[PDB]
Formats: structure tokens, C-alpha cells, sequence
């Protein structure tokens, strides 16, 4: 397993460490959207900073199961439940959860 | 091993908890597909599995300092949602049992319980004028709310001179914020017939409702959502026809 | 996609924002098959 | 393979219900075996979680010290049979001379159990009930008195023909039953079988009987379910001169081979209309009795 | 025991004929169910059995004097009716074959030959402009005319510069009015892929033709409809999401 | 029972593709069994019905007396391979001096068989295709003048860097396949796999490749299966100043262990356009000649 | 935190079919990967530079 | 038994930490002594078991609300500390593999996550003047820092045009502050020699910097040190001299 950058900002090449890690913050709402990203591993460009994304680079064609693992940086008093979801080729992005 | 930690997988779905109660299988008896002494219909029905045997997320409300509690009417739940709701539109006859998996969590900070429950044949009675002399009748979306679910007239009295005071009766879970952050119920198909018309019938009712009252100091979080999901098991669908709505 | 099931929350004197971390890899049923250049060449223009 | 192993294996269509749990034999009360002090720790049957959504496993031996006890006490008087098996008025039929009510010794009643909360609310208890019946009929005046008159019930079962008037072509019963008494007689008493078309009656029906739109009209028809509506019951005078005295029919059902399924909650507020769990919205009360303070007796 | 007289019930459905000529199998091979050694999706599928392999009626040309001829794009017809295509919809994934039982019947005074033919993976071209000078493209509705379907530009031509001069290679059988009165033709799942999206791409054509021209006298029945009538069969669903559609 | 019976027995999930026919071995000719004259009723083999949809099973010794002939006339020619095995034109990359075409000695062609008539009909005969290849590359002067030039054919795979410059630093090859050939040397030759992602190359894909709307203007992509889109082809002169002489490579593809699947019927009207099947709409011509009466030769 | 990667197999996050994959891991293997004759190096021998 | 309280006693040394994560083997290897089929050198090495192969605290950096992370090269770390640095300067052939127990720990109100990582052959690089066009090289306070580390240049490329994004590739762990409060990694000697100079080359280069930033209110401790602590394992010295240093 290696870093998936979800979060893409170049803005300021300083603030480059920012692009490994999501911003999750106390919603005062329903159901809220996260973040969102491609399962494409050869596309750009979130699984380009990714070990298996480089390496997939060096081949044309691939197939299996992939895993995305999501580690959560907050306080140990900080709770939460999240739905985390795939959506098969076809259907749009999901308007609502 | 450990009893508070779980993972609930059905089709494509799956749902995780570190902090829960253990799981009640309603009436002591697991949800089982209909025998052939029991069913009376001749059509051989469409079981189709996966894609109707997976978790739904239907309705999140928002647990304020002073709510009633809500309720809603299976299975004219997911009648508008999925694959589920396709076959029990398309056909007239239907069969499944469900796995609820109501969920609200909230800090160490925090205290309130609520109170899961699944009342079958969950009649709704009305205010009767408010004097008692109106034999006046619950309108659709009072009924059969649906997807946002309804809130509770009066919560003392379960909307039908039933007292809540012994709701735990029936199938129930609390969810004390200071234990658990998650209910699960497992229910099988209870009716008197081994099939019925699901947009027609309700089997039972979801009763989440607190006793103890949410309450927290001038903390950083104030929106704490009660969020309801719920599995068909077993689905059994016949008598096949045009789609057919509310 | 990432939605919020409930709610992010937080007792009185901890952070109202946290940040996540994604890793990702591939399962034990994945291959590959075809062997191509790498999609981007790291030189402009001349090495030394 | 051949065929597919996700076919092979998959418990598609199984049909016994796999039981959590099994019935034992308990005529007697349970037995308390004898109990001495416990000071340990890892074993604590006090303390339990009620989030959980089971009763307190905590039994009496394991909180004080106890003796021996042989319970014999009987469990049968707690039965569903032994419990229902009781007549109760479940209808009253007036047939007066002249009045707002039936005036030409006919009346017509569909066949409601409730409508009288003693014998309702003791049923209430239950979802689902399955039960054979023992009806019994009890005529007189309004002041009680017995007098020379021959009465006919006839039980009119759903689709049969109404009696229309005290002396309708309906009153042949070349098949439906009906019964012929005098007031002489001793009450008149028959059996009834379950003739639902459900396994049970339902005491509770949340939903509607018709398809299509529910307006504001259609809505009073929530709640009925017509597999314990039964039919009607019909008296006559007997025909074909009017009656001399007022008449009063009392119905007292008796349950027997009584099986009821899933547990209810037991109605705490006045019961206002028959098929309907309307309550008067003003004048809610609580469960039972209170007092001034907690700390009070 | 008889050749021409056949019955066809599948689900829920039944056709009956007297007048028929004996059924084709496509390519001398039955329908089936996709094996664990072809298929490479590892969702576990939904078969739904009888409410989707069922006898479906979905269009009915008028077959008049002078015309060219029609076809059909599968499995686009489907997409939109039934709880097969909301199967379709709902998944990525999809496999199944079809049971076509294209139906015409006249008087004995009545003459004409159809043409019923299976051709996998119809591709249609357009006219370049009448000139040749033009790679215009045909619209959605040409390609994935569906319900209705689509009625030849030129008839020769199959719309593709191939000869219908030797269409009776793929699966075919011919509707003659003084013989038969339905063709009906069974294929199995044509692809190179276990599955497909059922929607963008479509296994093959139903192209119902006339070669020899209807005639009547000026008798008593001008209007003589084709219909036609399909089911599919093993029919397979993987790669579950939302509702999804042309 | 348990469990339910329509579950037990039901043929849900059956993998194998039920057999209706299994091939014979025909190495020669069918040999021809001597006939007799036949008078009777009943066995009538040359009355068929066409409507069924099958070929007249009617056999030569049923409609004439036929003598005995043991054929041994060979069916090898007749097979996929020895009818695919012939090393057809599918391509002409053209490297000018000064032209309109590719002028800087680096040209780019996305590799597609169509776009040369004769080795696409012979091709476009199924629909289904599975084969590996043999490529060969003849390299000349548009004169045909063999002139010492030092060529670099590269194979591009989708996905991996285009060139997009005689010089371009993708010309470096650290993984994907290229050849460095002399026009002195004989034709370069490579055997190539097949490395489609299905089962099978398509001649033919009826749908589109993305999902949405479908508009006038992404209405170009429809039969565009890129299963069969293997890529670009690139190349060089080499570098790095320009070449000295104008240049011609002809690509020829010979087919080896070829498996088609199913049958198509055979293009009678002009190619137009490369992976599209449009046609001169005014200009529609007959599958084969013409005459002037059906009652003359 | 430990450091490992996820043993999570997909058998017990979604059910799943039989596949009986015969896909081949020849072609990631270091020889297979590495057999491919890349530029390391350009000499020139100008006339006059 | 659990996973997260371990002991660690080497020598005279014990580190005990109570919520940690499982410890790391490195690359599946237990670090062990030079075969005589792999050593070259004729000498026979001394082996000082105890003196050397015990813990030591090297550093300790405060983890400040804004920082880009620390390194460290090893063996270099020691060369002028304990008993271990002595019989790394009086020789010229070393062999060890070492025990790295990084440790930091917070409230359970504060939130960040650290990334040990172990990465062989760190060689580092420099900003090329800015624009590319300077050759020039880091100092040896930056290539070999030893006791204090060195504060990285930039973190997203790790000073040598490599990418952080993908360091967990290498033997690493990492320290959420919301569940362990230290990392262990036990390294095996890796080389492609069986004995060097550890001076002059350094086997690897310990990686400690921060990816979810260190945050906490307004509370009542704001200063939080990582600690650095190794422990050379089966540690081997041959070709002896004098006394050499940097
Ligand atoms: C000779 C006359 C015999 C009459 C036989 C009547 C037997 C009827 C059995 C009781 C059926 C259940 C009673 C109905 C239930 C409740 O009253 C309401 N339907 C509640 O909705
Ligand atoms: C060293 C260079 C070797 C080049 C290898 C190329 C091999 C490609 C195999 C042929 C693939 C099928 C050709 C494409 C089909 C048609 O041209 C169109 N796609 C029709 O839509």
C-alpha cells in the first residue's frame, strides 16, 4: 500500500503536503459529500503517486481487485461513520448519498 | 473475539461498528424463504438474490435536545428505492425479512439513549378531534411516510393508545450514547400469510425514539444525525405484472 | 465517492476539522500483461 | 465446473426456519437451588447491558445467598387456553317496540369482537390469534324479565343475503346456519371453528384492503383487513305480526384451542370506536396512578 | 406427433402456433448460464429467473405492398420495458440469449415471404452523402431505434454495404404465407466478452424482410401486421449501481 | 420439504453450452455410395421446406443413380489458417522530402488492417477473430531504389508515449518494442501475439464505447471497440538531422493460428472509410454482373 | 499504524462467484521486465565541432 | 496476550510502551550473524554481545504545529556515542542491524499522525541552485548529520527527486496519535557487502515526518517531542587500527 493522492492543490508547491490527505470536518448537515475520485489506476491522476500506479504505468493491461484503505488522523475522541462507495462503470457521479 | 465489534456483509454491501450491542435476531428465529406446505400461490417466484439483498440508506434525521422521535412503515420504505422496490412494484405478491442497522453516534461528552424498536403491525390511530368525538382517519403520508419517515403526534402514547412504556416487548435495542452508537435488528417474515401485496401491507414498524434526552455542554458538535439502513433477506417475489404504485 | 453516514463529532476540547489518509494497492487476483513505456519521460532536455 | 459453484452452494430456498431457541417443560415454577457467599473477580452476573436488548440473566442465587426451594407451583392457570377461555359480551342487539333503533323486531350486526374494551383490551394483547369459539345468547326485556317469545339468529357469512325485513325471503336458511330458541329456553349455545382465510385472525391491520389512489375519502377503510370480518348476525321476531315485548340479545364469546403468536403493548387510553385505535388527543393520561414526589411514598 | 405445431412457455408466458416450421438454435447450441472458468467478474450475479426470462411483445409493423423491411437492435428493445430491463439498467454487467418468435399470419389467398435473420453485431452505415464524399455517422435513433424500430433506408444493402443476397447464413428462417405463419429463432449469448453493458453495446440485429412481395386481390383484409415477440433466457446481472439509461 | 423443491431441481447456473451438433473429421472429399432406381411413397427426399431454415439435406445419391466414388480430394486448403496465412497489404507509411504528408522523417500511424480492401473482405467474412501474427516491413525509395537509410520502427502500445518528434526522447525504447533496420537488409520480420483484452478481435462493434448522451457530436465513436485498437505505430529516420532520401514502408500482415467464430456476409459495395461501413448511396451497385433477359445467357 | 497492508480479502466484503483465474504473472517478473534493450548511451565522432 | 503492550529488552536496556502497533520485521527477516560462506575477510571479528547491542536515546525533536520532518543516517547516529562508536572507529569492517523504537505521545485531545520509515540507501541530493542549471552537492552536516538529524528541504520529494507519496514501500509504521503513541522497526544488516565501513557508507536513513499536521485547542500542554531510540543487533567489527572519526 502506498499514498493515494485524493486531494489535488499545486497551489503553492509549498503546500504540496497537503495532497496526501483529506480535510474532514464536523457537518452541521445530512449526508454531505466528502471527497471523490477515479478507481482508474492508470488514469490521472490520484493513483499517479501511488506505487501500483507507476507501476501500472510500465504495462497496458491489468486486471483484479484493488484495495483503498483509509486511515483516519483524529483525535481518539473524535467519532464518526462514513459511507464509502463504488460505482461500477456507467451511472454518473452520485448527485446525493 | 468480542462481542461489541461486528461487520454486517449482504450482497455488495457492508456495514462496520466498534462500538455496539450484540445483534437480536428478533423472535429467536432466523429469516427463512417460504416452504412449499405454507405458500398457496402455484407461480414459482423470482428470488433474485444480490440485488435486492444488499443495505439500504434511506433517511438520516437530526437528533435535537427535544424530539419526539420518528417512525417508519416497512416495507413502503424502499418501494421508490433499488432493485427491491422494482420487483415489489412489477409484482403482487412479495416476501422478505430485513436487517436493520440503525446507527447515531456522538462523543464521551455527550449522553442520551434512544430506543430501536420493530412493532409489527404498527396501526397508527388520530387525535380524535381532540375532544374524543371525531372518528377522523390517518391521511397517506402519515401511514405510509416513506422515505423521510414521520414524526411522532405524541410519543407517551404510540399514536394508538398503545403506551410506549412497554414498547420493549417486541424486538428492540437501545442506543446509550455512553455504550453503543449502533442498533441492529434481524427480523423474518412475520405475517399471518406467506405472502402479501407490500405496497398494500406494512409488516411491521421502526420506532426509533429517545427516552433519555440528548444533551451536551456548549461543545464543538451539536448536529448528532440518527442515520436509518436496513437489508432485505430471503426476497421472494410473484404474481407478475404492469408497475403498479402507491 | 466519500459520504458522511452521520457526523464527524468532537467533545469540547478537541479539533472540529481531522484529516484522512488514503493508501491503495491491488488484491491477490491482479496481473499484468502488456508492457508499454512509462506514460511521462522525466528529461528536459539533456542529462549532465 | 458444471455447473456453477455459486448455484451449488447458495441457500437459495431454504425452507426450515433455523430456530434460536427451543421449547422446555415447565409445569412447575423453577426450583431455587441453594446459594453461599462469592468474593472473585471476572465473575459478575449483576452487571449487564440493557443496550443489548435482552432481560437480566442475573438470577437469585448468584445476588444473595439462598435456600433450597421445590417449587410445585402450577404454570397452567398462565396458559393461552386457560386464559381465554372466559365468556365475555362482545355484543348487545336491541329490538324495542318503537324508538331511533330497529322498530320492526329485524336488527342486522356485523360481526365486530370489539366494541366493548374488557373483553377487547385482554385480546389486545396479542397480533395474531387462532382460536376455535363457543358463542352464547342471552335474550330478555330491558328490565329482565322472561317472556313467551321465539326468537331466530341466522349467521350470515360474508357474501350471503341480508335480511332486508322482518320477514325476508332470506329467513329460508337453506344453508347458512341460524338457530331457533324461546326466552324459556336456557341460552343457546354453539361452537365456531376458525374460518378465516389467513392461519390467524388480526387484531391489527396496518394497511389498506384496495389498491389505487388514498384520498381523503377511501381513508377511513385503513386498517380493515375482511379475513376476520366474518359476516353479519341477523334476529327476527319471529315473523310475520309484530312483537309484543322489547327484546334484548346479549353475545358472550368463549375462546377454546387458543393460539396466539407476537406480543403487544397493552392500551392504556379509552377506547372510542370500533376497528379504529382513535384516542381523545386533549385528554391523555398517563399508564397508571402518581404521586407528588419521587422521594414520597 | 407433428413438426408444425409448437408451444413455447417460458416464465410466466406461453405463445401457441399450428402453422409453423420447426424451431432454429441459432448456431446448434442452447443457451447457458456463464462458467467460473469464462466469466472474470468476481460479483457474485443475480439470476432472476422467471420475472425476466418471459415472453415480451414489443412492436407490430404493418407489412404493406411495398415495403422494405425493418430491424431491431438486442438487447436495446428491452431496455425500457419489463423488470428485465430495469435489471439492465441498475447493473453494468449483463448476459443472456433470446427466444424471437416473429409472428404474421394471412388468408390462403394471401401470398409473400418474410425473412426473419439473426445477424450478430449489426453495425449500420450511412449513406456518405449520396456521393460517397461525406463519413457522416447514424444517430442514436438509427442505431438504437429500440422499442418502435427502424425502417431500412436501402433494403439490398443491409444499411452496411453487405448483400442481404446471403443473409440466410447467420440464423434465419423464412415466414411464407402459404406455409407457415412464425418464425422463431433461439440464440445464446453472442459476445467475445462473458458480459456486456446491455446498453451501449448490443450482441446483434433482428432484421425481418421481405423478399417476395406481399399480394391480395380485392378481397376482405388489406391489413396484414408482423409481430414481434421475444424472451430472454439465463439471463445474468453483475456490477450493481444506480439507475442508469440511454 | 425442506428445501423448497423449485430450487432443488431448477437448472439455474447450468454452465455447459448444450451441444446440438459435434464435428466429424473430413479429411477428404465425401465419398459417393452407388444408387439404385427407387419407386415408392412415402420417401420423398427432394420435397424440402426452406421456411425451417435449414440447407437441403437432399444427398445426389437420392435424385439420381449415382456410381461409387472414393473421393480423397483434400479439405487443407479449405481451412483458417492456410486461407489466412497469406501476407496481405495493411499499410503504406510515407516519409517525403518536402510534402503536405509527414515532412521531419517521423510518422505516426494508429494501427488499423481496414483501410485496404482486399485483405479487409477476406477478413470481414466473420465477425469474431482470434489469431497471432506475422509482420513484415519492405522499406524503399518511391521509385523503389534501395538507398543505405537507417530506419527504427517502433510499436507503441495504447497509452504509451507518441512520438512527437524525429528526435523525441520516446525513441530512447527502455521497455516498449521497436527494430532498427537498414533498407540493405532484407524485410524486417516479427511474429506478434494475440493480445486483445476479450476473447477475440471484432471487425464489428455495434454500440459505442462510452456511456451518456449520445449527440451529433460524439456520434463518430459509434463502433469503435477498443479491444482491437492495439495502439500506434512509429517511425524514425534516425536522427538527428534530416534525411537524405524520400522514403516508402509497406506493412504486410501474414494471420497464423487463426480461430474466426461466426460468419458474416461478404461486402459488395466500395470501402469508403477506415473502421465504418458507409456506402455511396447514389452509386448503389449490384453484388455481381447483370444481363439483359432472364431467358438468355 | 502497524505498517502492514490490508489482509482484507474481497471474499468477505461483497459476496462473490467462482472465478478460476489463469491469468499469468509471467510478463511482471524482473527477467520479463528487464529484457528490454534500452538507450544508455550516445557517442559522436563530428568532422570538425 | 494483546498486540499493542510490548516490552523490548536488549543488554541492559528495556523499553516498555502500552499502546503501540504490532512490530515490524523489516523485510520479513530477522537480522542475524555473517555466514562464513558470505564474509570475504580473513580476520576474526570481535562480537562485544552487551557493551554494544543495548538501546540509546540519540535525539529528541518537538513536533511543532508546522513542520516538514526529520531524517537520520545510520550507522552514523552512534559513531560518537557509547561503546558501540568505539569499536566502529578503532575498526574498518562493521555488520549490525538495529532496533529502531521512535516514540511520541499526546492527549487523547490532540490529532496528527507521524510516518516512521526505514529507507536503504538514502542518498540525498540538492536544489540545483534553484533553477536546475548547478551541480552542486550537500555538505556532510547534511549527509551524515548524526545526532541531531537534519530537517528536510522540502518533504513532498524527499531531497532526491523521489516522492514521499510512496515511501511506505520500505519497512515503516506509522504513529496516529489517536491510537499508538510509538513505532518499532527491526532492521536486518542490508547490503550488498558482507561487512563496510560505517563511517564512510550508511546502510539506511530513518525517515520520521509528519503527514496529517499535529493540531490541538487551546489545552495545557502545547510542547510534544518525538524521541529517537535504536539498538544495534548481533553487531560484528573486524580490521583493526586506530582510533578514525569523520
Ligand atoms: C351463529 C353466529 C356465529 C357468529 C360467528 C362469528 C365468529 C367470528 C370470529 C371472530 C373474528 C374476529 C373478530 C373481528 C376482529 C375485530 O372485531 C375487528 N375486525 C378489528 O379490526
Ligand atoms: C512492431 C509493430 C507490431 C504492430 C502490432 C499490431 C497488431 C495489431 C493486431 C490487429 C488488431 C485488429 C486490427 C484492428 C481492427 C480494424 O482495423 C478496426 N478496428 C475495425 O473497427
Amino acid at each position: 500500500e502506498t499514498i493515494l493522492e485524493v486531494n489535488n492543490v499545486p497551489t503553492n508547491a509549498t503546500s504540496l503536503m497537503e495532497r496526501l490527505r483529506f480535510p474532514v470536518s464536523a457537518q452541521a448537515g445530512k449526508g454531505e459529500l466528502c471527497a471523490v475520485f477515479r478507481a482508474d489506476p492508470g488514469r490521472s491522476g490520484p493513483w499517479q503517486s501511488t506505487l501500483l500506479g507507476q507501476l501500472c504505468g510500465y504495462y497496458t493491461q491489468w486486471s483484479g481487485s484493488l484495495e483503498v484503505t483509509f486511515m483516519f488522523t483524529g483525535s481518539f475522541m473524535a467519532t464518526g461513520k462514513m459511507l464509502i462507495a463504488y460505482t461500477p462503470p456507467g451511472g454518473p457521479l452520485p448527485k446525493d448519498r | 473475539y468480542s462481542d461489541r465489534v461486528a461487520q454486517l456483509t449482504i450482497g455488495n454491501s457492508t456495514i462496520t461498528t466498534q462500538e455496539a450491542a450484540n445483534i437480536i435476531v428478533g423472535y429467536g428465529e432466523w429469516p427463512s424463504y417460504c416452504s412449499d406446505s405454507d405458500a398457496t400461490a402455484v407461480d414459482k417466484p423470482t428470488r433474485p438474490d444480490v440485488s435486492v439483498n444488499r443495505f439500504y440508506t434511506l433517511d438520516t434525521k437530526l437528533w435535537e435536545k427535544s424530539s419526539k422521535g420518528w417512525y417508519w412503515k416497512f416495507p413502503d420504505v424502499l418501494t421508490e428505492t433499488g432493485v427491491f422496490g422494482q420487483n415489489a412494484q412489477f409484482h403482487y405478491l412479495y416476501r422478505s425479512g430485513f436487517c436493520i442497522h440503525v446507527q447515531c453516534n456522538a462523543s464521551k461528552f455527550h449522553q442520551g439513549a434512544l430506543l430501536v424498536a420493530v412493532l409489527p403491525e404498527y396501526v397508527i390511530g388520530t387525535v380524535a378531534g381532540g375532544t374524543g368525538t371525531e372518528d377522523s382517519h390517518p391521511p397517506y403520508k402519515q401511514t405510509q411516510p416513506g422515505a423521510d419517515g414521520f414524526e411522532l403526534q405524541h410519543p407517551y402514547v404510540l399514536d394508538a393508545g398503545i403506551p410506549i412504556s412497554q414498547l420493549t416487548v417486541c424486538p428492540h435495542q437501545w442506543i446509550n450514547l455512553r455504550t453503543n452508537n449502533c442498533a441492529t435488528i434481524i427480523v423474518p417474515y412475520i405475517n399471518a400469510l406467506p405472502f402479501d401485496s407490500a405496497l398494500n401491507h406494512c409488516n411491521f414498524g421502526l420506532l426509533v425514539v429517545p427516552i433519555s434526552p440528548l444533551d451536551y455542554d456548549q461543545g464543538a458538535t451539536p448536529v448528532i444525525p440518527i442515520t436509518i439502513t436496513l437489508a432485505p433477506m430471503c426476497s421472494e417475489f410473484a404474481g407478475l405484472r404492469q408497475a403498479v404504485t402507491q | 465517492s466519500i459520504w458522511y453516514q452521520t457526523n464527524y463529532v468532537v467533545p469540547i476540547g478537541a479539533p472540529n476539522t481531522a484529516y484522512i489518509i488514503a493508501l491503495a494497492a491491488a488484491q491477490k487476483n491482479f496481473t499484468m500483461q502488456l508492457c508499454k513505456d512509462a506514460s511521462d519521460i522525466l528529461q528536459t532536455g539533456t542529462i549532465q | 465446473g458444471d455447473r456453477v459453484a455459486d448455484v451449488i452452494e447458495s441457500s437459495i430456498g431454504d425452507s426450515v426456519s433455523r430456530a434460536l431457541t427451543h421449547a422446555l417443560p415447565a409445569p412447575t415454577g423453577q426450583n431455587t437451588q441453594v446459594s453461599s457467599h462469592r468474593l472473585d473477580t471476572g465473575k459478575v452476573p449483576a452487571l449487564q447491558a440493557a443496550e443489548i436488548g435482552a432481560s437480566s440473566n442475573a438470577s437469585d442465587e448468584s445476588m444473595i445467598e439462598t435456600r433450597c426451594v421445590l417449587n410445585s407451583h402450577s404454570t397452567a392457570e398462565t396458559t393461552l387456553d386457560s386464559f381465554f377461555s372466559r365468556a365475555g359480551l362482545v355484543g348487545e342487539i336491541d329490538l324495542p317496540l318503537e324508538g331511533t333503533t330497529n322498530p320492526n323486531g329485524y336488527a342486522n350486526w356485523d360481526i365486530d369482537i370489539t366494541g366493548y374494551a374488557q373483553m377487547r383490551r385482554k385480546v389486545e394483547l396479542f397480533t395474531y390469534m387462532r382460536f376455535d369459539a363457543e358463542f352464547t345468547f342471552v335474550a330478555c326485556t330491558p328490565t329482565g324479565e322472561v317472556v313467551p317469545q321465539l326468537l331466530q339468529y341466522m349467521f350470515v357469512p360474508p357474501g350471503a343475503p341480508k335480511p332486508d325485513s322482518r320477514e325476508s325471503l332470506a329467513w329460508q336458511t337453506a344453508t347458512n346456519p341460524s338457530v331457533f330458541v324461546k326466552l324459556s329456553d336456557p341460552p343457546a349455545q354453539v361452537s365456531v371453528p376458525f374460518m378465516s382465510p389467513a392461519s390467524a385472525y388480526q387484531w391489527f391491520y396496518d394497511g389498506y384492503p384496495t389498491f389505487g389512489e388514498h384520498k381523503q375519502e377511501k381513508d377511513l377503510e385503513y386498517g380493515a383487513c375482511p379475513n376476520n370480518m366474518m359476516g353479519t348476525f341477523s334476529v327476527r321476531t319471529v315473523g310475520t305480526s309484530k312483537s309484543k315485548y322489547p327484546l334484548v340479545v346479549r353475545i358472550y364469546m368463549r375462546m377454546k384451542h387458543v393460539r396466539a403468536w407476537i406480543p403487544r403493548p397493552m392500551r392504556n387510553q379509552n377506547y372510542l370506536f370500533k376497528a379504529n385505535p382513535n384516542y381523545a388527543g386533549n385528554s391523555i393520561k398517563p399508564t397508571g396512578a402518581s404521586r407528588t414526589a419521587i422521594t414520597t411514598l
